[PDB]
């Protein structure tokens, strides 16, 4: 599928990687302080109603990274000393190339990102930042109506920027059709997924790059009215026999 | 006796007749030999079963008179179970699977062989070496001491076990050459391989339980082992949750044990989070398999949330995959691997339930306790409790509590009820006691230090491992190799921190004189994975101690990489415990082979690692050490007041680092030193390692120098 990626170019170094529950929640807080709720119930609607967001994932220069697909791993077999190493670094891999991401959904031979934009240097006083590389940023991506990305996201990101500065493009996204999925957000499942990594927060998340047939994801309501991101961003996956 | 026990112990002493043929006592061959002993034994003492199991050594007419002789009903067992009883055990030696004087070759290295001693962590490191021919006298010496050992022991297969491991553990069950299995292994794996085939129905078949798939290699992983030891909120809560770690460990081994009617010789290894066990294929098994992961995942999702979780898949398997045809057995291992890597991937799908000061006292009193009895949860002095079963502490004067007794670090029973089933487990458990009675803490460890105030932390794997284990033919070659490296962290670690070993380790580097009592602290050790903390000097010097004797304990045919790390006494343990990982498994990236011994700048060519093979640097250590270090945290009297040179060439070495093709940097050191007759290797311009596209001797330096400087300071 084809997809609306903002960028978000790094007027100096950031905290985190910001996950989608958190991205969606820096992007209401955003609307309520501009808007407040009556736009918030429709930027909530706009989401159950069919649109999306990813995680947060590393980018540099013209090469934007994914997470790599959970559905890699019990496959990777399909030399002694070679297969050992390499098949323990695809193991140990959190980010593919778009490239080698498309590769990765169709069980294909594919090759790890050797260098990563970005670095956790922790500065003690002690909490840590994140360098980022030169035209290195970080970007997620929306799929949803032009309506209510120039209406509701745009606008919010813009205002979040006024720590960072937002540029955007079109971007394609090969994936095979298939009944299996990989989400790229982080999301609060319905059925029991295929394969996964928790992810504690108090919710339990699956990760970006986890495995599902047919989860919406799902958002959450509760009174500390503030909802919880937790959609799944489906990109279609081939698994193994197993 | 029940038909259970009868048969455990069966194949536990089917080839006990090895040790007395070659000590030439009773001039049969072993099975004759064998019969002999434990017959001559029964009588001594008067205890009847011996002549029963006697029978397990040797068209069946004879055999079904020499049972009908013994009266099977004096014991409570039939005649007609007997018969099964001596097949099923004469089958299981088949499935676990020349002269008398050939010697115990090293499964790390088959080339060498190890000298007839007893197992005993206090005494020496055992080294593959040269082929001694073992004398009919030490045998002899062996078999009597074997004697004495199964006149008190108490012939529960939990009794016979640690006097087999003591003694019988360095004797090649076939006198053959490169013949890797310990007798001690091909003994327990049979009184596996065996009592599994009868819990298993089948019977009187001489190939049903053989090409029919009547076993289950059980295997237990661990998942979020160091995000539940590490990232915490001090050092006694650290060690507290590897201790408790193990103890949940044996607490499900231990049931699935118990539940299943198996007996401590099933368990293969049980080290490093990592269990596996051979068992019957039984649908009363399977359930009984699913209710205990079942019931285990939950309580430690209730307990732990999602930080810890544990993997238990098993594969069913026939007699033929045991071993070798045409590789079968590590060919089936590699099924129940993929089995765990998918379950792994389904962190608590058994909980549909999902997608909608005791600790302080355990590493308080760890300084004078013996074990941990395993009662009932709801019992007094229960201090902790696992998925199954509540553990009360053994202390020295205390009473044993308790169905099974986890004794720490003997094979000898001591003074516990008969009653009590003996579990042992050792552990690497070295520690720096403070002048309170207590464990040493990060402040204590950092002050002791030479020169600067850091704390050392240190993390090391052994290499390739998995591929070593996936290379054994057959259950008892898997349980030696699996046993024995155990034992190199469980047992001799404890020893190499204290200092012993000297000869064999030798000279290696260091900043101040070996102490009496060492200031490290073990945190987990075990079977490949080990976390050791400490005064930083004693931590850089402690890795090559540690890489030294295990390339003796091994046939140099293994290889560590270790990551080390010098942070402030007042570090988080997680960001420490980040680190070095990171720079592990930097080594291991670099080719393997290598530790990480400091923070390093480099050029970013693709050419030039962090890492150094162990060689390279012992190698630099000798080379430029003595020519600037004193010893005992002084200076060489001649840098004494020329300190600021070592500086000026860490200056010089950087001018490298922005451009390894610039010649310059030989230029700037000849003038720079110009006494000159010290670091004639860097003045030049090396054209060896123009050829070989390697750094430049320059490149290494710092590797030496940061460290010198860091113990001077
Ligand atoms: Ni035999």
């Amino acid at each position: 599928p084809k997809f609306i990626a903002v960028k978000l170019i790094p007027k100096g170094p950031f905290r985190d990687i910001p996950r989608a529950d958190t991205l969606f929640g820096a992007i209401g807080n955003a609307i309520s302080a501009i808007h407040g709720q009556s736009a918030v119930e429709e930027l909530v609607d706009a989401f159950v109603g069919g649109a999306r967001i990813s995680s947060a994932f590393p980018y540099s220069g013209d090469t934007y990274y994914l997470p790599k697909p959970l559905s890699v791993e019990p496959a990777l077999e399909g030399d002694e000393e070679e297969r050992y190493t390499t098949a323990k670094r695809l193991r140990k891999a959190k980010y593919l190339d778009l490239k080698n991401f498309e590769l990765a959904l169709r069980l294909r031979p594919f090759t790890i990102p050797e260098e990563i934009p970005y670095a956790r240097v922790d500065v003690p006083r002690f909490w840590e930042e994140i360098r980022f590389r030169e035209k290195s940023g970080v970007y997620f991506l929306y799929s949803g109506p032009r309506e209510v990305f120039d209406g509701y996201i745009a606008p919010a990101m813009r205002f979040l920027g006024d720590l960072f500065e937002v540029e955007f493009h079109e971007m394609k996204i090969d994936a095979p059709g298939s009944e299996y999925s990989v989400t790229l957000s982080n999301a609060l499942p319905t059925k029991t997924p295929v394969l996964w990594r928790l992810l504690r927060k108090r919710m339990t998340f699956i990760a970006e790059g986890s495995i599902v047939k047919n989860d919406p994801g799902g958002m959450e309501r509760l009174e500390l009215e503030v909802y919880v991101y937790g959609l799944t961003f489906p990109l279609g996956v081939e698994l193994p026999e197993g | 006796m029940e038909i259970d026990e009868l048969t455990a112990l069966g194949g536990l002493l089917h080839d006990i007749g090895k040790p007395v043929q070659r000590a030439g006592l009773y001039s049969g061959d072993h099975s004759t030999q064998g019969a002999r002993f434990l017959r001559d034994l029964a009588e001594n003492t008067g205890r009847a079963e011996y002549e029963l199991l006697s029978l397990f050594s040797e068209n069946d007419e004879l055999m079904i008179r020499r049972i009908k002789e013994l009266s099977p009903e004096r014991f409570g067992l039939t005649m007609e179970d007997v018969l099964n009883a001596l097949w099923i055990v004469y089958e299981a030696d088949n499935l676990a699977s020349p002269q008398a004087s050939r010697p115990l070759y090293s499964v790390f290295n088959p080339g060498k062989a190890y000298p007839w001693a007893e197992l005993d962590f206090e005494k020496e490191l055992p080294v593959p070496g040269d082929v001694f021919s073992i004398r009919s006298q030490d045998y002899r010496e062996l078999v009597k001491r074997l004697w004495e050992e199964l006149s008190k022991a108490k012939l529960r297969s939990d009794r016979l076990l640690p006097v087999l491991e003591k003694y019988l553990t360095f004797v090649s069950s076939v006198t053959s050459e490169g013949n890797i299995i310990s007798l001690y292994d091909h003994m327990r794996m049979t009184s596996a391989i065996a009592l599994a085939m009868l819990r298993a129905g089948c019977t009187a078949e001489d190939g049903r339980c053989r090409k029919e798939k009547r076993f289950l290699l059980i295997e237990g992983d661990f998942s979020g082992i160091q995000d539940f030891i590490y990232r915490v909120s001090t050092l006694k809560y650290l060690r507290a949750r590897s201790a408790y770690l193990e103890l949940i460990g044996w607490d499900v081994v231990l049931e699935i044990l118990s539940r299943l009617g198996l007996t401590r010789a099933n368990v293969v290894f049980n080290a490093g989070g990592h269990f596996m066990i051979i068992a019957q294929n039984t649908p009363d098994a399977v359930k009984e398999l699913e209710e205990i992961r079942a019931k285990a995942v939950e309580w430690l999702y209730r307990e732990f949330e999602s930080d810890l979780y544990l993997a238990i898949e098993w594969e069913p398997v026939s007699g033929r995959e045991f071993g070798r045809e045409g590789n079968l057995f590590a060919e089936a291992r590699k099924r129940l691997k993929h089995k765990l890597t998918v379950r792994k991937l389904k962190r608590f799908g058994e909980i549909k339930g999902l997608f909608e000061n005791r600790l302080v006292s355990l590493g308080g009193n760890l300084p004078k306790l013996l074990g941990f009895g395993r009662t009932a949860k709801n019992d007094a002095g229960v201090l902790v409790e696992g998925p199954f079963s509540g553990f009360v502490p053994y202390l020295q004067g205390g009473r044993p509590v308790g169905e099974q007794i986890l004794v720490k670090n003997t094979l000898n029973p001591g003074e516990i009820p008969e009653s009590a089933q003996f579990v042992p487990y050792f552990v690497a458990d070295y520690f720096k006691k403070d002048p309170k009675g207590g464990v040493a803490t990060f402040e204590e460890l950092s002050m002791a230090s030479t020169g600067t105030r850091r704390l050392g932390v240190m993390k090391g794997d052994v290499d390739r491992l998995g591929e070593f284990f996936s290379s054994m033919d057959s259950p008892s070659k898997l349980a030696t190799a699996s046993r024995f490296m155990d034992y190199f962290f469980k047992g001799y670690i404890g020893a190499i921190i204290e200092g012993k070993f000297g000869y064999i380790i030798g000279d290696v580097p260091s900043l101040r004189d070996w102490p009496e009592e060492p200031d490290i602290v073990v945190v987990y050790a075990g079977g490949d994975d080990f976390f050791i903390v400490g005064a930083w000097d004693q931590i850089f010097e402690l890795a090559f101690r540690v890489r030294r004797a295990f390339n003796a304990y091994t046939g140099g045919k293994l290889t560590l990489s270790v990551g080390l790390g010098y942070f402030d006494e007042r570090t988080p343990i997680y960001r420490m415990a980040d680190v070095v990982s990171e720079r592990l498994d930097t080594a291991k990236d670099e080719g393997r082979n290598r530790v990480f011994v400091v923070g390093r700048s480099r050029p970013l060519d693709g050419k030039h690692k962090l890492s150094y093979e162990w060689n390279h640097y012992e190698e630099l250590w000798r080379t430029y050490a003595p020519r600037i270090y004193a010893g005992n945290g002084r200076l060489k009297g001649k840098l004494e007041s020329k300190k600021g040179l070592l500086w000026k060439l860490l200056e010089i070495r950087e001018l490298y680092v922005r451009d390894p093709n610039d010649v310059r940097w030989a230029y700037l050191t000849a003038y720079l030193l110009g006494l000159s007759d010290l670091f004639p290797e860097l003045v030049g311009i090396d054209t060896k390692a123009v050829e070989r596209k390697e750094p430049q001797p320059v490149y290494w330096v710092d590797g030496v120098l940061k460290i010198v400087l860091m113990a001077v300071r």
